[PDB]
RNA sequence: GCCCUGAAAAUGGAUGGCGCUCAAGCGUGUUACCUAUACUCUACCGUCAGGGUUGAUAUGAUGCCCUGACGAGUAGGCAGG
RNA sequence: AAAUAUGUAAGAAGUCCUUGUUACUUAAUUGAACGUGGACAUUUGAAUGAAGAGCUUUUAGUGGGCCAUUUUUGGUAAGC
RNA sequence: GGAAUACUGCCAGCUGGGACUGAGGACUGCGACGUAAGUCAAGGAUGCUGGCAUAAUGGUUAUAUGCCGCCCGUCUUGAAACACGGACCAAGGAGUCUAACGUCUAUGCGAGUGUUUGGGUGUAAAACCCAUACGCGUAAUGAAAGUGAACGUAGGUUGGGGCCUCGCAAGAGGUGCACAAUCGACCGAUCCUGAUGUCUUCGGAUGGAUUUGAGUAAGAGCAUAGCUGUUGGGACCCGAAAG
């Protein structure tokens, strides 16, 4: 009789698509990216500069 | 606003219930359009709708065209169901057994049918013994066998029958209908 | 004017006929008067049949 | 008192409310203007198959 | 009845249901059948073909019903026959005892040999009848007697 | 007055290309027509018999009658707001098979044996055509390739 | 019948906790799939840099169009295209698969249109608070996984986020779930055009045609 | 480039008016803000479509009920009052 | 010799295998039509859409038009 | 070399202020939080408190104030027009009836159908009743003399709703009326063929054909009625110069 929205009342946020729980209590819609070393070449970092 | 792809507020151009007014009619609408809900058997569809049908899509099925649709093979001992009026026919000579539902019988073709040691029912007492329409040839008359077809698509090269009133010689078959008068049709 | 597929009459009413129009309202009143004189002439005809 | 002589203006509007659709075609089309002698003979050939097929009904 | 016209609808609107531009004169284009051969003729061919011109002979003082002679076909026939002594002779079906059918007494005046007919001797009194339907009757055991 | 008559506006549409004048070569009429034969309609100018209006140059429709020396064929063709179906008495010379009915048929052909092959071996099929496609990541080197900059170029007058 | 009640409602009960089960299960698998994916991308560019080349991405296979004209003096051609790609309303906006088929559509509708190539974010945004379905003939707000399973189950997707997954990863039944999707009906963008004149080109600085990655915030501001 | 000359008409007068000179003028850029019967959500009127329901079951079966979409209009057609 | 416009095709009314009818046709059961029987339906032969498709009868008003971008002809030009 | 920050983007991260709405009316659905009994913001507002009586509140009306609003009717591409008519009010004031018709629809009967010219009858222009005719229909075609509709389960082919069979179903097979496309047969016209015969010119069997018909091929019509449409009528109403 009136449509809700689950961007905001969680109770239909956990109808539709449960594991939002998950989501929530698991974080990672933050969750930090493993770190790298990959360096660029010398020919990137050459022509990035270039003329 | 809305760049409208149909035309707006469009009824589909069919009939709804009968247009008449016979209280007895509308009760055997009233019975198949219950039938038609509640089971899932498409005769009654058929039935129901054609309850509505005006007169012109009615037209009379013959003792004769029973008798012919009855020699069809497996056909034999089936109820032959007419949402119409059934009319004798002098022609045929000899005429089967079987049982014939329709909406109306004229006088020959119910003593037709029932001197063959045959049988005449209503739709609402066929309703009875086929609920689901069982063992049922459902039956209909030659449309285009009207009059008043004849003349419709009347045109050069057409072939069709021109609306006169007064048929003969000297009327309308001169000039346009013949090569020695200017031309033809 | 002529227009349309329609069969071509032909009423002949170019001709004053409103002055010859007949209508029958003693069809009634005619057939009362043909029966009494019917009865009243097989009355003084004695009994002879008409 | 001239007037507008010809115009081809709104008449495609005019031609495209119920407009084109497509041909109307079928299986078995108008035979107008085959080859006299050959339908004559189809015929025949028509007529054979008829027979030869209801044959092996008996 | 009145009450259930278009024009007890129209009013209030003007001009009718005739429009503005065109409006409603008194006749347009000519009363009757004015011009059929000239601006007309586009009705007169199609809708009408054959309306002007003659064909064929001309008959003086035609006497109709000269050619008074009603057609019957086999098709029905024995429609003729008193339907209560109808079955009494197509179970019985003899050259000895076979019905006599009067279509003159009928009103008509040609039997025609459209259709089937039983396998029944009858005797058919009738002017005129065509080929086929003599054939048929003599091919069920019964004959044409030529009447007048 | 104004001018309509069957050929009119016509004067480069039935004429011959450069340097193909003359006669007509002979592979024009080793060629064989069959009913439902799908042709395009192209006009000879020098084969003044059997000549299609021209209508229907460039059109092209099916053989619907085969003749001594003509192929019938129909076009169908737009008049008011309803297409009306036309029969054309072609002679040869102004006709030619369409190159494009002969690719289907012959796609017909590859879509039947590769099916064949697909069930012959019972694996999945997947016949029709896709149209081109977005494109898949790509990693280009520089070796032998260290990218060339450029720049816009001054404005400069060479009469 | 008093016995047979608690039959038949422990065994839909049963089967809608399973129902749940199986979505949760997918769910995380994607979250995962996608993580991983866009992870990948990331380091394939790093890598190629090291390496001393360049990761060139895959070409969108996506993008979401908005109807930003109205329905006035358009002519016939763009005006069908707006259609077939029922896009027939100002501010209403579909998904489309990128194909040459297609793109060659965008191209001639283009002074009509805003689009680009939405994010999963958009996207997810989009179904959930503006999803409708098209059951027959009637546009169905999405209030409930058993209404997208009822009607595209018949293809896997028996829940919101597969309804998502098959729009944002294009995909064997693309076409069907798209049309399931009716028409979004977004309103004007709220914070506005950022643009004083909407009907020149994005690049020459205002609105319609491809915005490419920018469609995301224009779209976010109208849903 | 902007500015000046070239640049003459009849009642008294018109960047719409006032008035404006690092503009309230000309070129360009960046934010914010004002506002349509359009767009978004919602109530109600109506029109169209799809569907449920007289199984014993008081007063509407052409009825009650559920759902979705739609609404410009001369000449003109039909409908319900 | 463009650009824009413009024809047709993208299969079930299809494909193959076998061999039937015929007075047409071939030197010729050779063709040509049209068939019986057998085999092939998951993407059955590109995309998007379809707010259902198909069809029949009948009748109104209208048959002075004008305007804008572009293409254009007459005219020095025109609110021609 | 180790960072920070900007820019951009994601979070099913948290939260403050303001606004408009509260349709629905037992339960039924999908869920959430709980070990739990239970509870909840989960298929549309409730709780607490206060205020109003010669009153709160709302309706209408007059005026004022802000913004806005040219005279209708008409012909016209274009009217507020320096286009026409209209000073004002009441009453009157224009698509009718009819003869014959098209289509559509209702109804009666149906291979038929139509009592009402007339007769019978009467509680007298009514209602009730009816014999013979006649009309339209059930035969067409041809200028006419004339002739006149089954090779076949009233044919073959392709679609075909509904029904029947098998299958749990998806399906498959059978039957297939209406209607549609196409091939065929029949009747008449036209042009051929010209058997058996005959009183030697009568007769016309049989087989035909890119010809032709408003035909045949298990009838649909007749009648009353209604709206719209057609023609003749003063003919939607008012109007000449004339004869």
């Amino acid at each position: 009789v009136l449509k809700k929205n689950p961007l905001k009342n969680k109770q239909v946020l956990l109808r539709l698509n449960p594991y939002a729980k998950v989501f929530a209590a698991e974080k990672l819609g933050s969750k930090k990216a493993e770190k790298t070393g990959t360096k660029p070449a010398a020919v990137f970092t050459e022509t990035l500069k270039h003329d | 606003g809305i760049d409208h792809t149909s035309k707006q507020h469009k009824r589909s151009g069919h009939r709804t219930a009968p247009k008449s007014d016979n209280v007895y009619l509308k009760l055997l609408v009233k019975l198949y359009t219950f039938l038609a809900r509640r089971t899932d058997a498409p005769f009654n569809k058929v039935v129901l709708k054609a309850l509505f049908l005006s007169k012109i899509n009615r037209p009379p099925v013959s003792v004769s065209r029973i008798a012919r649709a009855l020699k069809q093979e497996g056909a034999a001992n089936k109820t032959v169901v007419v949402v119409g009026t059934v009319t004798d026919d002098a022609r045929i000579f000899e005429f089967p057994k079987t049982t014939v539902a329709a909406l109306r019988f004229t006088a020959g073709a119910r003593a037709k049918i029932v001197k063959a040691g045959g049988e005449c029912i209503t739709l609402d007492q066929l309703a009875v013994r086929a609920p689901k329409g069982q063992n049922t040839l459902i039956l209909r008359g030659p449309r285009n066998s009207r009059e008043a077809v004849r003349h419709f698509g009347m045109g050069p090269h057409k072939g069709k029958a021109p609306r006169i009133l007064s048929t003969g010689r000297k009327f309308e078959r001169a000039r346009g209908r013949r090569r020695s008068k200017g031309f033809k049709v | 004017a002529i227009s349309k597929n329609l069969p071509i009459l032909k009423n002949h009413f170019r001709k004053h006929w409103q002055e010859r129009v007949k209508v029958h309202f003693d069809q009634a009143g005619k057939k009362v008067s043909r029966r009494n004189a019917r009865a009243t002439r097989a009355a003084k005809i004695a009994p002879r049949p008409l | 008192a001239k007037s507008k002589n010809h115009t081809a203006h709104n008449q495609t509007r005019k031609a495209h409310r119920n407009g084109i659709k497509k041909p109307k075609t079928y299986k078995y089309p108008s035979l107008k203007g085959v080859d006299p002698k050959f339908r004559r003979n189809h015929k025949h050939a028509l007529h054979g198959t008829a027979k030869a097929l209801a044959a092996a009904k008996k | 009845p009145s009450r259930f016209t278009k024009t007890r609808k129209h009013r209030g609107h003007v001009s009718a249901g005739k429009g503005r531009i065109g409006k409603h004169r008194k006749h347009p284009g000519g009363r009757g059948m004015a011009g059929g051969q000239h601006h007309h003729r586009i009705n007169m061919d199609k809708y009408h073909p054959g309306y002007f011109g003659k064909v064929g002979m001309r008959y003086f003082h035609k006497q109709q019903a000269h050619f008074w002679k009603p057609v019957l076909n086999l098709d029905k026939l024995w429609t003729l026959i008193p339907e209560d002594k109808r079955d009494q002779y197509l179970k019985s079906a003899s050259k000895e005892t076979a019905p006599v059918i009067d279509t003159l007494a009928a009103g008509y005046g040609k039997i025609l040999g459209k259709g089937r007919i039983p396998n029944v001797p009858v005797i058919v009194k009738a002017r005129f009848v065509s080929k086929l339907a003599e054939e048929k009757i003599r091919a069920a055991g019964g004959v044409v007697e030529l009447i007048a | 007055g104004k001018s309509h008559g069957y050929r009119s506006r016509t004067r480069y549409m039935f004429q011959r290309d450069f340097r193909k004048h003359g006669a007509v070569h002979l592979s024009t009429y080793l060629k064989v027509y069959k009913v439902g034969d799908i042709v395009d309609i192209k006009a000879n100018g020098s084969i003044q018999k059997g000549m299609p209006h021209k209508f229907y140059q460039g059109k092209t429709g099916v053989v619907y009658n085969v003749t001594k020396s003509s192929v019938g064929v129909i076009i169908n063709k737009m008049v008011g707001n309803r297409y009306l179906e036309k029969r054309l008495n072609l002679r040869v010379e102004h006709i030619k098979h369409s190159k494009c009915r002969q690719e289907f048929l012959e796609r017909v052909k590859a879509n039947a044996a590769k099916r064949a092959e697909a069930k012959a071996q019972g694996v999945a099929v997947q016949l029709k055509r896709q149209p081109a496609q977005p494109r898949e990541s790509r990693i280009v080197s520089t070796e032998g390739n260290v990218p060339q900059t450029l720049a816009p170029v001054p404005y400069e007058t060479f009469i | 019948t008093a016995e047979q009640v608690a039959a038949e409602r422990a065994a839909r009960k049963a089967a809608n906790k399973e129902k749940r089960a199986i979505i949760l299960e997918r769910n995380a698998a994607y979250q995962k799939e996608y993580e991983t994916a866009e992870r990948n991308i990331i380091q394939a560019k790093r890598d190629a840099k090291a390496a001393g080349s360049y990761y060139v991405e895959a070409q969108h296979k996506l993008v979401f169009v908005v109807r930003i004209k109205g329905i006035n003096k358009i002519p016939p051609k763009p005006r069908k295209v707006l259609q077939l790609l029922r896009l027939t309303r100002i501010n209403s906006g579909t998904f489309v698969k990128v194909t040459k088929a297609t793109l060659e559509l965008l191209k001639l509708i283009e002074p009509y249109v805003a689009y680009g190539y939405p994010s999963y974010s958009t996207i997810r945004q989009l179904v959930y608070k503006r999803g409708f379905g098209k059951i027959n003939k009637q546009r169905v707000p999405l209030s409930d996984n058993a209404i997208i399973e009822a009607n595209l189950g018949k293809y896997g997707i028996l829940s919101i986020d597969d309804l998502i997954h098959e729009i944002i990863t294009v995909g064997p039944h693309f076409k069907q779930a798209n049309n399931f999707l009716w028409p979004f009906k977004l309103s004007n963008p709220s914070g506005g055009w950022g643009v004083p004149r909407k009907f020149k080109h994005f690049i020459q600085g205002g609105s319609f045609g491809n915005r490419e990655e920018f469609i995301n915030k224009l779209v976010k501001s109208m849903n």
